């Protein structure tokens, strides 16, 4: 009874993720006026977030529910594939928001500027294939496969498909994913909130009648309690392969996965955005 | 000294009220509704770098000139969507624009007094900017090819032929803001900021009739095709129509929920509709004979700004504070 | 036919072209809108910011002789202290001595783009229209209390400055306030002739705020100054918050840092415009 | 004082009664009807625009 109801909770998951995911990308596109330069970014990220939330996380609920893989090797390879392509997709697109945030408050003149419809689906482009080129080629080809004893097996095996990961792979993979977009994003994050906090003294210095705190707060702890658990402890179980369990590993991979449905409750709060959604339904 | 004027006045409204024998509702009250009226967006026009806030209808159905704060009074083909041609304006601002009966020329306002002249019949080259006045301009037209009313920040309205105002009307309280011309060109009305909108007569330059039954600025004066009525929108939410042979007003157009502003307001080919812009986002279309609305056309983003119909009759054109313009059919 | 097709598609994309550099070089610059009132040293800025003049100048000097009129040699050609002494009741106007429609000025600080505007209206109908300017620069003198209208100036600038900051079109739009003539205003404070008291009746329970200490002049002109700024800016402060904010400036003739001032502060403007985005702020 | 004689002048004119002008409003409004092609259907092979 254990594993029916882990099926409902996993199928209400995706299904939260899938109409999320489907709402931002409509109210994104259908409405021109709410379409903008910042807007694309946040498209990228929505289509992310859905391609993720209808391929991965249902097969992934499949996997772990029936506990045998039904599809052929070179299937689960490909399932591998777009499920690290989506988590870099997201996570940088992630880094691009913040330092377009950042562009704009730290540099207001230069940023309408600098930044065009032409920059945006550039930059978002380039995210792409940068994404692309660490997920796909690494692991289309067989350059991630184990050289360990164990798992030779399990991948020359049809039925069963587990990620065991070369010692290499795993550390410049999670590299190009979540630690450098987290560092970026979090010089970034404190960049913007010293700008709002001299721009808060200033009010109270020529006006003599903790906002900027829970937004960016809100923002930046989403996603690294999302995301950065499961970061460190797929380097702990290459670094200590006794140390991490399965049920750790994939725990942590699904808690990671439900900040695809929690994007959009953190990106779409603007007034413009909910009155898109309030007319489309 | 002013109670000859008072006396007079009161004479006036004494007559005014002495020729109303029955309402118009009262008469339309057994005319059919015309039920609820679906109208789609064929087209939508873009291109405007800024806001826009003027645009006139061609003679013909398909061309159409719009003009927009960003200087770019661009001719636009509505049936193929092509920019046929680009004229910067000289002024930064422009606040109305006009398309010439023959096509030929193409007028363009603006904040500056200065009144620019378009020869649009390779290379559009300025005309003849106009004298100017004291004050801006608010709304032009074509008489002919050689002739051009114009609406100044100011009382004074004029008819320009050679740089040289024939005429120069007057008697408004404020500034006129919007004017319409009968389909003869022996009549034409204008608003003004007071209440008070005026008939004028181009050949004589005297104000044949006043009406000033509004409360607030008036923004729109739309003319009925038969040429015997005139719609007025004010800027509080009620919009009314005038019949220039009983000299006041026949009927009243407000609903409790609106309490937006008016911007832009036309007429159909048959005058059974009255298609009026509002300051909100939404534009109404009213029921002429019997006050009641059959549509809302909401498609714009930002409020509306001009409105117009073809000679023919098509579709209706709404240009909005935002960059799109809309084709509606 | 085909060939006409043809043709109109080259010129819809030559217009395309064009336009999207005129739609560039538009969003690279800026607009200011000056609502200096009349004889409110508005002009003054304006030559801060940066024969035929000998015949202006000498047509200045004769509609100040005919306002003062309104010996007998010069009354008719169309004593003199007596005018001067009761110049507040009358409105009276006025290479190096000389300086001491609706016009454009273009100016670059940083290489960034600036473009003012100078309209000039009881209704001002226009100001409606300004509602993409990134700031609007309102002048004002601070002497302008001796003279009397008919409400004194200074009220009618201040009644002015109410009726432009509640307005339904200006919702976004900041207000940059320059206090000219301050040395005049020093001058007139120090003199027993007009009393800020006798015409503003707050300003007896008016004291100077604390931390109020811009310059080193008496206190009683500086407290006549914090009077002023207060005056203006408290209509400003009880309307609301969000995209609006009055930014008081006192400024001298001679000083020519004022073009520094407002690029400062119209980039201060479109910073705290971001920072409200966002749901920072 | 120009106003009080431009206000003499236009009460001087005659006036018609406003039943007439409504009855001819109607019935210009009836007789156009027909021409209209925003009031009835637009036809999908008759408009341009579709
Ligand atoms: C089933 N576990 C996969 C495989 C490893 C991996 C994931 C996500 C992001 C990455 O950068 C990875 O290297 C996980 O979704």
């Amino acid at each position: 009874v254990w594993v029916v109801g882990m099926g409902i909770v996993m199928s209400l998951i995706v299904l939260a993720i899938v109409f999320g995911n489907v709402l931002v990308i409509t109210a994104i596109a259908k409405f021109e006026r709410l379409q903008t330069v910042t807007n694309y970014f946040i498209t990228s990220l929505a289509c992310a977030d859905l391609v993720m939330g209808l391929a991965v996380v249902p097969f992934g609920a499949a996997h772990i529910l029936t506990k045998t893989w039904t599809f052929g090797n070179f299937w689960c390879e490909f399932w591998t594939s777009i499920d690290v392509l989506c988590v870099t997709a997201s996570i940088e697109t992630l880094c691009v928001i913040a330092v377009d945030r950042y562009f704009a408050i730290t540099s207001p003149f230069k940023y309408q500027s600098l930044l065009t419809k032409n920059k945006a689906r550039v930059i978002i482009l380039m995210v792409w294939i940068v994404s692309g080129l660490t997920s796909f080629l690494p692991i289309q080809m067989h350059w991630y496969r184990a050289t360990h004893q164990e798992a030779i097996n399990c991948y020359a095996e049809e039925t069963c498909c587990d990620f065991f990961t070369n010692q290499a792979y795993a550390i410049a993979s999670s590299i190009v994913s979540f630690y450098v977009p987290l560092v970026i994003m979090v010089f970034v994050y404190s960049r913007v909130f010293q700008e709002a906090k001299r721009q808060l003294q200033k009010i109270d210095k020529s006006e003599g009648r903790h906002k900027a705190l829970k937004t960016l707060g809100i923002i930046m702890g989403t996603f690294t309690l999302c995301w950065l658990p499961f970061f460190i402890v797929n380097i702990v179980h290459v670094i200590q392969d006794n140390l991490i369990r399965k049920e750790v590993y994939i725990l942590l991979n699904w808690i990671g996965y439900v900040n695809s449905g929690f994007n959009p409750l953190i990106y779409c709060r603007s007034p413009d955005f909910r009155i898109a959604f309030q007319e489309l339904l | 000294l002013r109670q000859e004027a008072e006396q007079l006045k009161n004479q006036i409204r004494d007559a005014r009220k002495a020729c109303a024998d029955a309402t118009l509702s009262q008469i339309t009250n057994n005319i059919d509704p015309v039920g609820r009226i679906q109208m789609r967006t064929r087209r939508t026009l873009r291109g405007h770098l800024a806001k826009i806030y003027a645009m006139h209808w061609g003679t013909d159905s398909r061309l159409l000139v719009s003009a927009s704060q960003d200087g770019k009074l661009i001719i636009w083909d509505s049936y193929t969507t092509n920019k046929v041609h680009a004229i910067p304006l000289r002024s930064s601002w422009v606040m109305t624009c006009a398309y010439a009966p023959s096509g030929n020329y193409v007028a363009c306002g603006g904040l500056d007094n200065i009144c620019s002249i378009y020869n649009l019949k390779g290379n559009v080259r300025v005309s003849r900017e106009l004298a100017g006045h004291t004050g801006y301009l608010s709304c032009c037209r074509f008489l002919d090819d050689n002739q051009i009313v114009t609406s100044s920040g100011d009382t004074t309205c004029a008819l320009w032929d050679t740089g040289q105002q024939t005429t120069t009307f007057t008697g408004h309280t404020g500034d006129v803001m919007s004017l319409s011309l009968a389909p003869d060109t022996r009549l034409f009305v204008s608003g003004a900021c007071d209440a008070s909108a005026k008939l004028w007569d181009v050949r004589e330059g005297m104000c044949r009739q006043t009406f000033t039954g509004h409360e607030s600025d008036i923004n729109a004066i739309c003319f009925f095709p038969n040429g015997n009525a005139f719609a007025t929108g004010s800027d509080d939410a009620t919009c009314r129509l005038f019949d220039l042979r009983a000299d006041q007003e026949l009927m009243t157009y407000s609903h409790d929920n609106i309490i937006c502003g008016i911007t832009s307001v036309s007429f159909s080919k048959s005058g059974r509709l009255l298609l009026a812009g509002y300051d909100d986002f939404n534009c109404n279309v009213w029921d002429a004979l019997k006050a009641d609305r059959a549509g809302v056309l909401a498609g714009h983003d930002n409020r509306v700004s001009c409105l117009g119909v073809t000679d023919d009759g098509m579709a209706v054109a709404t240009g909005s504070w935002d960059s799109f313009l809309k084709i509606w059919n | 036919q085909r060939n006409e097709e043809k043709a109109q598609r080259e010129a819809n994309k030559k217009i395309e072209k064009q336009l999207q550099k005129d739609k560039q070089v538009y969003r690279a610059t800026h607009r200011l809108l000056l609502l200096g009132a009349g004889e409110s040293g508005k002009s003054t800025i304006v030559k801060q910011m940066r024969a035929t003049k000998v015949q202006d100048i000498k047509n200045n000097l004769k509609e100040a002789i005919e306002t003062i009129v309104a010996v007998d040699y010069i009354l008719s050609v169309m004593g003199v202290r007596a005018c001067y002494e009761r110049s507040n009741e009358y409105q009276l106007i006025d290479d190096q001595d000389l300086l001491r429609g609706i016009f454009e000025t273009k100016f670059q600080v940083d290489k960034v783009n600036f473009h003012m505007f100078d309209v000039g209206d009881e209704r001002r109908k226009w100001i409606q229209c300004f509602n993409d300017v990134t700031a609007i620069i309102f002048v004002v003198a601070s002497s302008s209390y001796n003279m009397v209208i008919r409400t004194n100036r200074l009220q009618e600038a201040l009644n002015l400055f109410k009726s432009i900051w509640n307005n339904r079109w200006l919702r976004t739009i900041s207000v940059i306030l320059f206090l000219n003539k301050q040395d005049l205003l020093a001058e007139k404070v120090l003199a027993g002739k007009s009393k800020i008291e006798d015409y503003f009746p707050e300003f007896a329970r008016y004291t100077t705020p604390e931390d109020a200490t811009p310059e080193p002049e008496d206190p009683r002109v500086t407290r006549a100054k914090y009077f002023i700024r207060d005056e203006f800016l408290r209509i400003s402060t009880a309307s609301g918050d969000g995209r609006h904010y009055c930014y008081p400036h006192f400024t001298c003739a001679v000083d020519t840092e004022n073009i520094r001032r407002v690029f400062n502060d119209c980039r201060d403007i479109i910073q705290r415009m971001h920072l409200r985005q966002y749901e920072l702020l | 004082r120009k106003l009080v004689e431009q206000l003499k002048m236009e009460a001087n004119i005659d006036r018609i009664k406003v039943s007439k002008a409504a009855a001819d409003l109607m019935a210009y409004c009836e007789a156009h009807a027909k021409e209209d092609p925003l009031l009835t259907p637009v036809p999908a092979s008759e408009n341009p625009f579709r």
